[PDB]
């Protein structure tokens, strides 16, 4: 399952 | 020029009356919550700078403010549901929402990135995007003749987002939003992007994992086919969702298990469940025993695809988990089965690896292997062969292990041991 939330680096 | 501030500094800038030096700070904050190997989310939000980013995210005349405060704030909106909470309370939805629209596409696409932050916190969260109206505009960004002529990286991020706005089940995603959300989320299904791909089956399996009648509204818009073709990949980020999904559709009832079946989903169950990832195999095998719960010519049709001897070959050699999904699945099998399916069964070699799981410290495998004995048996009564069985069992060494169970805490594994201990032996 995709993670449910990003950090964008 | 601003990398490695501190904290106090990108307070002094943005706390400035000059659009520029809130300009710089702000770019200073972005660096520091987007590199720093634990980015300081928590300091950032006790100063205060929550209400100011959101502010920054309306300055129309400032695209590069917008674009740094968005980013800022989908990366706190990343962390804890309490940082999320703080981004949310600071009225960044609507805020993002706008922000939609923009001209630029990657304020745009960042804005699409912390609105999926947000509803990927929770159920909660992902409603109150939907009540703010971020769909409407979402599917507006890609109303376009071909998905093609989009950027990867924006394509990939809003169907991640759109995937989001269709996950958790406690409570599930509002009925007309899912309605407004289907289309467009079969479209990205025939897209040929592999993580565009992945992120719809993820969206679908979210969707039909619950009642019947959100199974039927996926089944209804005709993904079955499309969702067994990519059951064929070669890309297990694609065949693990597009497992789930069709595991998800065969719990409902036995016509929409027939729509999986007609698709063709049976012929691709040799190498699933023979694949060398186990998670592959153990929701394989939940498949299987969600069809095998099915219609006796849904047996049949699991018969006539050679299924048994790789459920015999499962019950053999697996993970444990994936054994106790096969046992599931043969006693489901026995109970809704004809006699010549049963006998079938035995033909194939079940009796030695399902005496061999009698061995195991798990109660409800136990049971549920007593109970596609019992199954058994009662099938070799109307034929007349129920000394054969019990030569049978006697030769795998089974009768020793369920006489062992004659004696076991569970009340019901001993009265069933019993019972066929004294009915058939």
């Amino acid at each position: 399952p995709p993670k449910p939330k990003k950090n964008r680096e | 020029g601003t990398v490695n501030w501190s904290v106090e500094d990108i307070v002094k800038g943005i706390n400035s009356n000059n659009l520029e030096s809130q300009l710089q700070a702000t770019q200073a904050a972005r660096k520091l919550l987007s590199r720093e190997k634990q980015p300081p989310i928590d300091n950032i939000i006790r100063a205060g700078l929550i209400p100011k980013f959101v502010s920054f995210l309306g300055k129309t005349d400032c695209s590069p403010i917008q674009f740094e405060s968005a980013w800022a704030l989908t990366n706190i909106a990343s962390g804890t549901s309490e940082q999320t909470k703080a981004v949310v309370d600071g009225g960044a939805i609507p805020a993002f929402i706008s922000l939609l629209a923009s001209p630029h596409a990657h304020i745009s696409e960042q804005a699409v990135w912390a609105l999926g932050n947000i509803a990927g916190d929770g159920s909660a969260f992902r409603d109150l995007v939907i009540k703010h109206g971020a769909i409407d505009p979402l599917l507006a960004l890609l109303a376009v003749p071909d998905l093609s002529t989009l950027a990867c990286g924006y394509l990939r991020n809003l169907t991640w987002t759109l995937s989001n706005l269709c996950r958790n089940k406690n409570p599930a995603p509002p009925l007309d939003a899912v309605e407004q959300i289907l289309p467009t989320l079969v479209r990205l299904l025939h897209h040929n992007d592999p993580e565009v791909l992945a992120d719809s089956c993820w969206a679908i399996s979210y969707l039909t994992d619950g009642p019947n009648e959100r199974i039927e509204m996926v089944v209804k818009k005709g993904v079955v086919p499309q969702l067994v073709k990519l059951l064929g990949a070669t890309e297990l980020p694609i065949v693990t969702p597009a497992l789930r999904a069709i595991g998800n559709i065969v719990t409902g009832t036995d016509e929409q298990t027939q729509k999986v079946i007609d698709a063709g989903a049976l012929a691709v169950f040799p190498s699933l469940l023979t694949n060398p990832k186990t998670n592959i195999q153990k929701e394989a095998t939940w498949t299987m025993s969600n069809i095998t719960a099915g219609r006796q010519d849904q047996i049949q049709q699991v018969v006539n695809h050679g299924l048994v001897p790789f459920l015999v070959g499962v019950l053999s050699k697996a993970d444990f988990k994936t054994q106790k999904e096969a046992a599931w699945a043969i006693t489901n099998y026995t109970s809704g089965g004809t006699v010549e399916q049963i006998v079938y069964l035995v033909h194939c070699g079940i009796i030695e690896p399902l005496m061999n799981l009698l061995s195991a410290k798990d109660t409800k495998i136990i049971q549920v292997i007593l109970d596609a004995i019992s199954n058994i048996f009662q099938a070799a009564e109307k034929l007349g062969e129920t000394e054969k069985l019990s030569i049978m069992i006697e030769e795998c060494g089974g009768l020793d292990k369920i006489e062992a169970l004659q004696r076991h805490e569970n009340e019901s594994v001993y009265k069933a041991s019993l019972n066929l201990i004294e009915k058939y032996f």
